RNA sequence: ACAGGUUUGGUCCUGGCCUUUCUAUUAAUUCUUAAUAAAAUUACACAUGCAAGUAUCCGCGCCCCGGUGAGAAUGCCCU
RNA sequence: CACGGGAAACAGCAGUGAUAAAAAUUAAGCCAUGAACGAAAGUUUGACUAAGUUAUAUUAAUUAGAGUUGGUAAAUCUCG
């Protein structure tokens, strides 16, 4: 069973910084990376593109990203394999209600 | 007959291992046919056996 | 490197302080230096007899006849080895170079008894 | 019968003679010294705390397992005559693969006799120690082990110290192990010094040489001389077990069996010097008529 | 050591390598001797090559 | 980041330039195997067979 | 480090100390806290101590942290087989997420040691070279053996220009 | 005094001198600031001259390094970490310094002196002689009989034919010398 | 760094500079022998010798060892 | 980047001009190892081995000369 692409890549969680080009999402993925002198961690971010069917995504999506077998442009590695969160429009993963923040728009009962 | 080192070798696992037959540790010739160096070598290609 | 090609060989690379050598066993490729890089440390080889008088040799068999297992040359001091060893059987030209020594010695002993005369 | 240290009475019996000194077990260590930490506790931490001790005490109280004495080995698994010419000093081949158990390795060496023979106890020993180097150990015998280093420092009361020179430098089926070990237990036997190695791992040894040796002596004398009953009762436990056939053991035996009845007799029926333990086991009766 | 594109010797030019001697009981003794030994050899690598097929398969 | 880009556009061209000069002036087995008798040397290598093959 | 309010925290050993380790197949980590209550108060904890540790351990997994997006706190776990692992953690006190991560997708113990196992006897005694990779080197050290010219100038005899000047003459 | 190290350790002279306080107690070291150069001089005793301030055990000849005395050799030693001192820290030279060195290493390796030797297991876990290797094998077909182990060990006369062929082949250039090896190898 | 000297008629404070430690070249002054190691201004021009041969033809080899640090932010790490 | 062009290549071992604060022998062998061929003895190898030259660093003795002496910082007297 040989289906592989050669990135370190493999799956990642990342922001959708932009639509600009067509079928294609310019995600934004950010990675904890340790400061060696202070001992610390901070968000170091990549910018990367992806292939979506549907040309699904808005901008600021949470988006994860799918590793692609084999590379379609230079910069294309990706695929976007689901939205986690729409931007502006989020069902609780847990309890399966619409939510804006710390507000259910709907409750249980 | 199975070279000094590795006859002492081959019977000590044997021996551990819980079997106690003492039949000697033959090795086969059998492969191991060499043509003389006067035998014309092919020159073709690598045979690929699929 | 990147080399042209070359084999896996198991080989005596030469470390010393100069007048009192030392060898190492070790599983390397033909074109790249004597001491240089290699795969694996396989043995080790002692020329200076110590104060019990034992030229000493370490080797790991197991890893030995995994490379020569996978299709690795070995040189000619590392036939003496193996061969002496036992792991082997005996290089041809030890046998060959016992004929030379014990004619010599019977050549020299009648050149002993024709000089006594 | 099989007695044999590895059995759980001669086992729980020197553990339970052996005894804990949290003082001398943990000991202050002659290693690079680093700067003591320090908590707060309450009643029941600090008994924690104890147990804690002395159940790593317990490992450290390991007794280190005695064997008999080896014997050496001399097989040839070829010969070539024709390589007898070459008249070159011995060859020694070493297998290394950190798997193999080092009681299974293999220890050649090829001599100017031109016969493959395998090596000796020592010298597979010395061997294994070059290419496997382990601390503690010289690949040069120690000095320290000729009889004058030994018996200056046995004058120095470091019997301990010779003990675990031996534990370390040497095996514990070789010669030079039992040699020394056996001496040891001797130069403890003439000084009457046995209860340096009390709250030692070193103890069995003791006890199970000297229950062998059939010298049961100095050993019962210094135990009624400190005041501990179940001890030499204990030892005398041990006796009966590796010795059950014996005029002493049976008749001692089943005749009846407790504190005074079996002390007294296997006092009475061990015949090297029985007035100092009939002395001592008249003093330490005195002593519990006085106390009590 | 030398390269492909360096010249040659003067001293080299004129002289092509003269054989050592042979003499026909040890040679023929070796041919046999050697014969045998890689005979021998390349049994106990087929052997070897058994065994490293062992290892990685029963892996 | 590690980008490196830079062109090589004459490193194809000696290869095209070689095999192609390659094939055209490769040479027939007439005049190569070809071989002075007297000397025992051959014009085309320049090499001199050895001594067990006069 | 002065600055900082836990600070014992950007310390190397308590980087190292912390035990989670993660499983080959969990690839991406996000965790997702509130920031106003009390409901939420273990995971911010959960946090502000933890997410270090894992970190640390954890280097070629990325993790990421969303703030008030849901109501209620969770963890959620992206591996490799598209397995999509949900966390709730509400009440929960910052050492029992800790306890349940490790639950989920740890390592055995057990596994750990093997591999450390697996790792350490890469590093072999018996062999010789430079102080970085191995303990002995050209031999000049072991005890029976030949004393190296540098420390013990060698027999007269031993010496090349000995044996040339021997054979010369 | 002749070799003899406890004589002037026990003695009155010293008892006087130096007190019950260790050598070099007194002892001070010039030097071209605070941090002292990382070692200390190579030998303060040459020819016949002493140079200077010497050494707390060279400016009296009457001490003796050897493996023997305890006393001398134990206050050049710690106590607590039972680790020698380097010579910046007591100031002796430091041809003093290896031969105290040696020394004390003399003393240790015959029990003169103490140090700290720790709790090791045994080499081995668990022991079986039983191995193949220890006790000796089946010693082979070939060595009941005393035949050499492989059919080439021993030399054979080949036929005459391939000897006169093989004479043929090299007819110039051949060196012909009989071949039988002599059995036993010894000489003058 | 266990630190030392140095601003002012003087005292603190801030603050650079310098000394005390270790290594490598070259130079000036001196230098008895041996042993071990290391040998290097110069991608300036190169007199003379040598560094690739082997081998019954063919063929195999012939910057492989060895040299240098010119160039390039080059690249380490990891697929 | 070398098809082509200048032009006629030691950044192999020795050695030589120019230049620089920078100075090893135009040395001996393949006897050990590694490499190239070889069926094989074996042949070649300025890799290498053994030398040779150097206070450049350690070891050791046979070998005593250099710097310093206001302070920091070890140590001074009379003249000029
Ligand atoms: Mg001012
Ligand atoms: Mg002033
Ligand atoms: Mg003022
Ligand atoms: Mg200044
Ligand atoms: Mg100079
Ligand atoms: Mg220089
Ligand atoms: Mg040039
Ligand atoms: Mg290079
Ligand atoms: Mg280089
Ligand atoms: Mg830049
Ligand atoms: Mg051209
Ligand atoms: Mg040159
Ligand atoms: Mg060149
Ligand atoms: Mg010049
Ligand atoms: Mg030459
Ligand atoms: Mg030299
Ligand atoms: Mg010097
Ligand atoms: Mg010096
Ligand atoms: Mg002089
Ligand atoms: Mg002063
Ligand atoms: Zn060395
Ligand atoms: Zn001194």
């Amino acid at each position: 069973s040989i289906a592989r692409s050669s990135v370190h890549a493999k799956w990642v969680v990342g922001k959708v910084i932009g639509t600009a080009m067509q079928k294609t999402a310019k995600v934004r993925v950010t990675r904890l990376v340790l400061d060696p002198y202070l001992l610390k961690y901070f968000n170091k971010r990549k910018t990367y593109f992806a292939h979506d069917a549907l040309q699904q995504c808005t901008v600021g999506d949470i988006v994860l990203l799918k590793a692609l077998p084999v590379p379609r442009t230079k910069h294309v590695k990706h695929e976007l394999a689901e939205i986690i969160f729409k931007v502006g429009q989020v069902i609780d993963p847990v309890t399966g209600k619409p939510c804006a923040g710390t507000t259910y728009l709907e409750s249980p009962i | 007959p199975y070279p000094p080192l590795l006859r002492a070798m081959i019977l000590a696992q044997r021996q551990k291992y819980g079997d106690t037959s003492t039949e000697e540790p033959m090795l086969n010739l059998e492969r191991a046919r060499i043509d003389p160096w006067d035998y014309p070598a092919k020159l073709e290609a690598k045979t690929k056996t699929k | 490197r990147a080399y042209r090609g070359g084999h896996l060989t198991i080989r005596l690379a030469l470390g010393g302080c100069t007048n009192r050598p030392f060898y190492r066993i070790v599983a390397a490729h033909s074109k790249c230096p004597r001491d240089g890089r290699f795969v694996e440390q396989l043995g080790s080889y002692d020329p200076l007899p110590n104060s019990h008088g034992e030229k000493l040799v370490a080797l790991n068999f197991d890893r030995i006849r995994h490379w020569i297992g996978c299709g690795a040359h070995l040189s000619k001091p590392v036939e003496k080895l193996l061969g002496l060893s036992g792991f082997y059987p005996l290089h041809p030209m030890m046998i060959t170079n016992a004929e030379r020594l014990r004619r010599k010695r019977a050549r020299e002993v009648l050149l002993a008894s024709q000089k006594t005369d | 019968r099989k007695p044999t240290f590895m059995d759980e009475e001669v086992q729980n019996i020197l553990i339970k003679m052996t005894g804990l000194d949290l003082q001398k077990i943990f000991k202050p260590a002659l290693q690079e010294l680093k700067p003591p930490t320090y908590k707060l506790m309450t009643q029941a931490q600090l008994e924690e705390a104890t147990k804690q001790a002395v159940e790593a005490a317990k490992v450290r109280l390991k007794m280190p397992p005695v064997l008999e004495e080896r014997a050496p080995i001399n097989d040839v698994l070829a010969e070539d005559k024709i390589l007898e010419g070459t008249e070159t000093a011995k060859y020694v081949f070493t297998d290394i693969s950190y798997s193999i158990p080092h009681r299974e390795r293999f220890i050649v060496v090829r001599e100017p006799s031109g016969t493959l023979r395998k090596a000796s106890w020592e010298e597979r020993d010395r061997m294994i120690q070059v290419y496997f180097p382990r601390e503690g150990r010289r690949i040069l015998t120690p000095v320290i082990f000729k009889e004058e280093n030994l018996q200056t420092m046995y004058s120095q009361d470091q019997h301990v110290d010779v003990l675990n020179l031996c534990v370390a430098q040497f095996e514990p089926d070789s010669a030079e192990y039992i040699k020394i070990h056996h001496h040891t237990y001797e130069d403890i036997d003439k000084c009457g010094k046995y209860d340096l190695l009390r709250s030692t791992r070193h103890f069995g040894g003791m006890a199970w040489y000297f229950v062998n040796k059939k010298k049961i002596d100095g050993l019962l004398i210094d135990q009624i001389q400190r005041d501990l009953v179940s001890d030499a009762t204990s030892l005398v436990h041990l006796y009966h077990i590796l010795h059950p056939x014996x005029x002493x053991x049976x008749x001692x035996x089943x005749x009846x069996x407790x504190x005074x009845x079996x002390x007294x007799x296997x006092x009475x029926x061990x015949x090297x010097x029985x007035x100092x333990x009939x002395x001592x086991x008249x003093x330490x009766x005195x002593x519990x008529x006085x106390x009590x | 050591r030398k390269t492909r594109h360096d010249p040659p010797a003067k001293s080299k030019a004129g002289r092509v390598a003269t054989p050592p001697a042979v003499d026909p009981t040890e040679f023929f003794v070796l041919t046999e001797r050697y014969r045998q030994y890689r005979q021998t050899v390349r049994a106990l690598r087929l052997e070897f090559m058994s065994e490293v097929r062992k290892k990685l398969h029963e892996a | 980041a590690r980008k490196k880009v830079r062109p090589r556009l004459i490193a194809e061209l000696a290869r095209r330039v070689r095999a192609l000069r390659e094939q055209r002036e490769r040479p027939r087995d007439s005049q190569r195997y070809a071989l002075d008798y007297e000397t025992m040397m051959r014009p085309h290598s320049g090499n001199r067979l050895p001594m067990r093959a006069w | 480090p002065m600055k900082g309010r836990f600070p014992i925290r950007r310390t190397l050993q308590y980087l190292g100390q912390g035990d989670v380790v993660f499983k080959d197949s969990v690839k991406v980590m996000t965790v997702n806290y509130n920031t106003h209550g009390e409901l939420g108060e273990g995971a911010r904890k959960f946090v502000f101590f933890n997410i270090p540790q894992i970190q640390y351990k954890n280097p070629w997994v990325q993790i990421t942290m969303f703030k008030n997006m849901t109501p209620s706190p969770f963890l959620r776990f992206y591996l490799d087989s598209g397995e999509q692992v949900l966390v709730d953690v509400e009440s929960k006190s910052n050492k029992e997420i800790v306890e349940h991560i490790r639950k989920i997708l740890g390592k055995n113990e057990e596994t750990l040691e093997k591999e450390e196992q697996e790792k350490k006897q890469l590093s072999h005694p018996a062999h010789f070279g430079p102080r970085k990779y191995c303990l002995r080197e050209c031999m000049c050290e072991v005890e029976g053996q030949v004393p190296c010219p540098g420390l013990v100038p060698l027999p007269k005899e031993m010496t090349g220009k000995y044996k040339a000047a021997l054979k010369a003459t | 005094y002749k070799d003899e190290p406890w004589k002037y350790l026990d003695s009155e002279e010293y008892q006087n001198r130096y007190g019950s306080r260790p050598v070099w107690a007194d002892y001070r070291r010039n030097h071209k600031g605070g941090i002292p150069p990382q070692r200390t001089r190579k030998m303060c005793i040459r020819g016949n001259k002493v140079a200077g301030n010497p050494c707390p055990i060279c400016r009296d000849q009457k001490l003796h390094v050897d493996f023997r005395n305890v006393k001398l050799l134990e206050q050049f030693v710690c106590a607590h970490t039972g680790i020698i001192f380097h010579a910046p820290y007591t100031g002796v030279c430091m041809k003093q310094h290896k031969k105290l060195t040696q020394a004390i290493q003399k003393a240790r390796d015959h029990g003169l002196l103490r140090y700290h030797i720790p709790q090791v297991e045994p080499r081995d876990l668990d022991f079986s002689t039983t191995h193949g290797a220890v006790s000796s094998t089946p010693p082979a077909p070939t060595l009941v009989s005393g035949d050499p182990w492989y059919p080439w060990y021993s030399w054979k006369q080949p036929p005459e034919r391939e000897l006169s062929r093989l004479r043929r082949l090299y007819q110039g250039r051949l060196r012909e010398e009989s071949g039988p090896p002599p059995e036993l190898m010894p000489e003058v």
